[PDB]
C-alpha cells in the first residue's frame, strides 16, 4: 500500500488503479475560525486558540 | 509595535545576594505556585479601599518589591547559556516543566547539590530561550509582566508611567467603550483591563490600548488639576471627595458645563514618584501595571540616558542616546499644586484649601513614621541574621523625603493639554 | 491577508515511468503542494499566524520575493519518484532550492 511499485501493473491493473486513486484523491483537511475568545475564553488544548 | 524584547531584573540593595529567602518566598506562593502573581496581587490589595498590611508584607508596594526579587532571583536559571530548566534549584524551589509553569520543592539530589548563586542588574532577552522564541503567545503573555518589572526597576524611585495626549485616538469604538465606565472607579476600570489584556495580547493601535491610553491621560490631567468639573476633556474627568486621604478614591465623571480646548498635536511624557510613600498608593501602582500592559505591543518612546544609573543605560528597547526625560514629583508638594491651581481656576476657598493641606499633613506623618519603623526591623533582622539576609521594602534614603522636580513635572503635565 | 493556491510547476506527459533517468519532480507537479500568503508586512503575517495552524511548516524568501512579502504553507502530499525514500511537500521544496544554491554557487 505504501509502495505502489510493488503491485504488478499486468497482474494486479485493478488494484493499482484503485491504489493510485486512493493516494491522489483522497480528501485533504482545512480549518476554519470559530468563537469570541475575549469574552468567553479558549480552551483548546492541543490546537492554536 | 514592539520588536526587541528585553528586560532588568532587581539590583542588591547593598546586600550579597536578592533580598528573598525562604519564608518570604512561600508566603508568596502560599495561594498559588504560579510565580506569575499579578492576578494574586489584585485580590490582596482589595480594589484599594482601605490600607492592606501583614506581618511580612506591611505594604502593596512591598509585596509589589517582592514580586519582582522573586522573578528576578528565579528567572536566571533556564537563562543560563546551557539553557537547561530543571537540573538546579534557587532557595529550595525548581522550576515544573520546561515552559515556566510553577515553581516547586527541589528534589533529594537537587536539595543535597548547591544552589544558585544569582546576580544583580542582569539585562535578558527573551528571543534568546528557544520554548520562548517558538511560542508567540506565550512571550507575549509573560512579557506584560517583565515590562511591569522592568519599569519598576529601572531606576531607584518609584514606578514609571506614561502619558500621552492626542486628538485622534477618540473614535466611535472608543467612545461606545468608554461611555460604559461612568460610575466605576479607576481601580475597577484597571482591574477589567488588566484582566482582558492577559486573556488577549492587544495589537499596535487597537480599541483597547486607544482607550487605555486615553485613560491615563485622564486621570493623570485631574489628578495635577487641570481638568474637572468646570473644565472638562470632552465631558471626562476623575473625581475625589477626599484629597489628601490615606487611601484616595476616583471616580469617573462627566459633565456639560465647560469643554476645554485641545490644541491638535501629539504629546507624551514620562512620570513617577520620588518620595518613599508611593508604597501606599494603590492608583500610582495600578497606573504603572497598565503601562507595563500596554508594552507588550505598543514600542513606547525611548527614555534618555542621563536620567537613569549607569547600569541601566542603553538597553535596546528602553533606554537611548537622546530620548525623554523622567519627571519625579512628591506627593505632599503636588496635593498642594493641585489645591493652588483649583483656587487659581476660582473653584476652591482658603478654608477648604486649609482643610487639604492640614489632612495631608497628618497623612504624611503617619506614613512617613511606619516606614522608618519598618525600615528598622528590617536591618535589625538582616544584623541578626546573616545567612538569610532580605529586605521587605525597596530601600530608600533619608535624602528622598524632600521636594524635587514637583513644580517643573505639574507645569510639564499642564502645559501637555 | 490574502490567501492564493500554487499551482503545478512541471507537468508530466505520457511516458513518465518514474524511471531512474527521469527529471524529478519534487511534487510540484501534483494539484496542491502548497499555499501562499500574501500581505504588506512580515509582523502582519506573524500577526496572523497566531490563530492559524503551522504543523506542516512555514517557508519563506527573504530575498526578492516573487510578488511581495508571503509566506508559504505545505500540504500533506508526499515525493515519491526517488526511492527508497518518501518525501513530503515541505522537505522536497527545501532540497529542490537548496540544489539551485549551490549549483549558483558554483557557477
Amino acid at each position: 500500500f505504501m509502495n505502489i511499485q510493488l503491485i504488478s501493473p499486468i497482474d494486479a491493473p485493478i488494484l493499482r488503479q484503485w491504489a493510485e486513486i486512493i493516494h491522489r484523491y483522497w480528501p485533504n483537511p482545512s480549518q476554519i475560525r470559530y468563537g469570541a475568545p475575549n469574552v468567553f475564553g479558549s480552551a483548546n488544548l492541543f490546537t492554536p486558540p | 509595535a514592539r520588536a526587541a524584547f528585553l528586560f532588568k531584573t532587581v539590583g542588591f540593595g547593598g546586600l550579597q545576594n536578592v533580598p528573598i529567602n525562604d519564608e518570604l518566598s512561600s508566603h508568596l506562593l502560599r495561594a498559588g505556585n504560579s510565580p506569575w502573581q499579578l492576578t494574586q496581587f489584585l485580590d490582596w490589595i482589595s480594589l484599594g479601599r482601605g490600607l492592606a498590611t501583614s506581618a511580612l508584607v506591611p505594604t502593596a508596594g512591598s509585596r509589589y518589591y517582592q514580586m519582582s526579587c522573586l522573578l528576578s532571583g528565579t528567572l536566571q536559571i533556564p537563562f543560563r547559556p546551557n539553557h537547561r530548566w530543571g537540573d538546579i534549584r534557587f532557595l529550595r524551589l525548581v522550576w515544573s516543566a520546561p515552559t515556566l509553569d510553577g515553581l516547586v520543592v527541589a528534589p533529594p539530589q537537587v536539595l543535597a547539590q548547591p544552589a544558585l548563586q544569582a546576580q544583580a542588574d542582569r539585562v535578558y532577552d527573551c528571543d534568546d530561550y528557544p520554548f520562548l522564541a517558538r511560542d508567540p503567545r506565550f512571550k507575549h503573555r509573560v512579557y506584560q509582566q517583565l515590562s511591569a518589572v522592568t519599569l519598576l526597576n529601572l531606576t531607584g524611585f518609584g514606578p514609571i508611567s506614561y502619558v500621552r495626549v492626542d486628538e485622534d485616538m477618540w473614535s466611535g469604538d472608543v467612545n461606545q467603550l468608554l461611555m460604559n465606565y461612568f460610575g466605576h472607579t479607576f481601580a475597577e476600570i484597571a482591574y477589567t483591563l488588566c484582566q482582558a489584556s492577559a486573556n488577549r495580547p492587544w495589537e499596535y493601535d487597537g480599541t483597547y490600548a486607544r482607550m487605555t491610553q486615553i485613560v491615563l491621560s485622564l486621570f493623570w490631567l485631574s489628578y495635577v488639576g487641570v481638568i474637572h468639573q468646570q473644565n472638562t476633556y470632552r465631558t471626562f474627568y476623575f473625581q475625589c471627595n477626599r484629597r489628601g486621604d490615606a487611601a484616595e478614591v476616583w471616580i469617573l465623571s462627566c459633565s456639560l458645563n465647560h469643554s476645554a480646548q485641545i490644541r491638535p498635536g501629539n504629546r507624551s511624557l514620562f512620570v513617577m514618584p520620588t518620595s518613599p510613600d508611593w508604597n501606599m498608593d494603590v492608583n500610582l501602582i495600578l497606573s504603572s501595571t497598565l503601562t507595563g500592559c500596554l508594552c507588550s505591543g505598543s514600542q513606547l518612546p525611548l527614555i534618555d540616558n542621563n536620567s537613569v544609573p549607569a547600569v541601566s543605560r542603553n538597553i535596546h528597547g528602553w533606554t537611548g542616546r537622546a530620548g525623554n526625560q523622567l519627571h519625579g514629583f512628591q506627593v505632599r508638594r503636588m496635593v498642594t499644586e493641585f489645591c493652588d491651581r483649583l483656587r487659581r481656576d476660582g473653584v476652591m476657598t482658603q478654608a477648604q484649601q486649609n482643610q487639604v493641606e492640614a489632612l495631608a499633613d497628618q497623612t504624611q506623618q503617619f506614613k512617613r513614621d511606619k516606614l522608618e519603623t519598618w525600615a528598622r526591623e528590617d536591618d535589625q533582622y538582616n544584623q541578626a541574621h546573616p545567612n538569610s539576609t532580605m529586605f521587605r521594602t525597596k530601600p530608600f534614603t533619608n535624602a528622598q523625603w524632600g521636594r524635587g522636580n514637583t513644580g517643573a513635572t505639574s507645569a510639564a503635565i499642564a502645559a501637555l493639554i | 491577508v490574502l490567501e492564493v493556491a500554487a499551482g503545478r510547476k512541471y507537468l508530466q506527459m505520457e511516458n513518465y515511468s518514474n524511471d531512474d533517468d527521469d527529471p524529478p519532480l519534487f511534487a510540484k507537479d501534483l494539484s496542491d503542494y502548497a499555499k501562499a500568503f500574501y500581505s504588506d508586512t512580515y509582523e502582519v503575517l506573524d500577526r496572523f499566524f497566531w490563530t492559524h495552524d503551522s504543523s506542516a511548516g512555514v517557508l519563506v524568501h527573504y530575498d526578492k520575493p516573487t510578488n511581495g512579502h508571503h509566506y508559504l504553507l505545505g500540504t500533506l502530499t508526499q515525493m515519491v519518484s526517488a526511492p527508497p525514500y518518501i518525501i513530503n511537500a515541505t522537505d522536497a521544496m527545501l532540497l529542490e532550492s537548496c540544489l539551485e544554491q549551490f549549483s549558483a554557487n558554483v557557477r
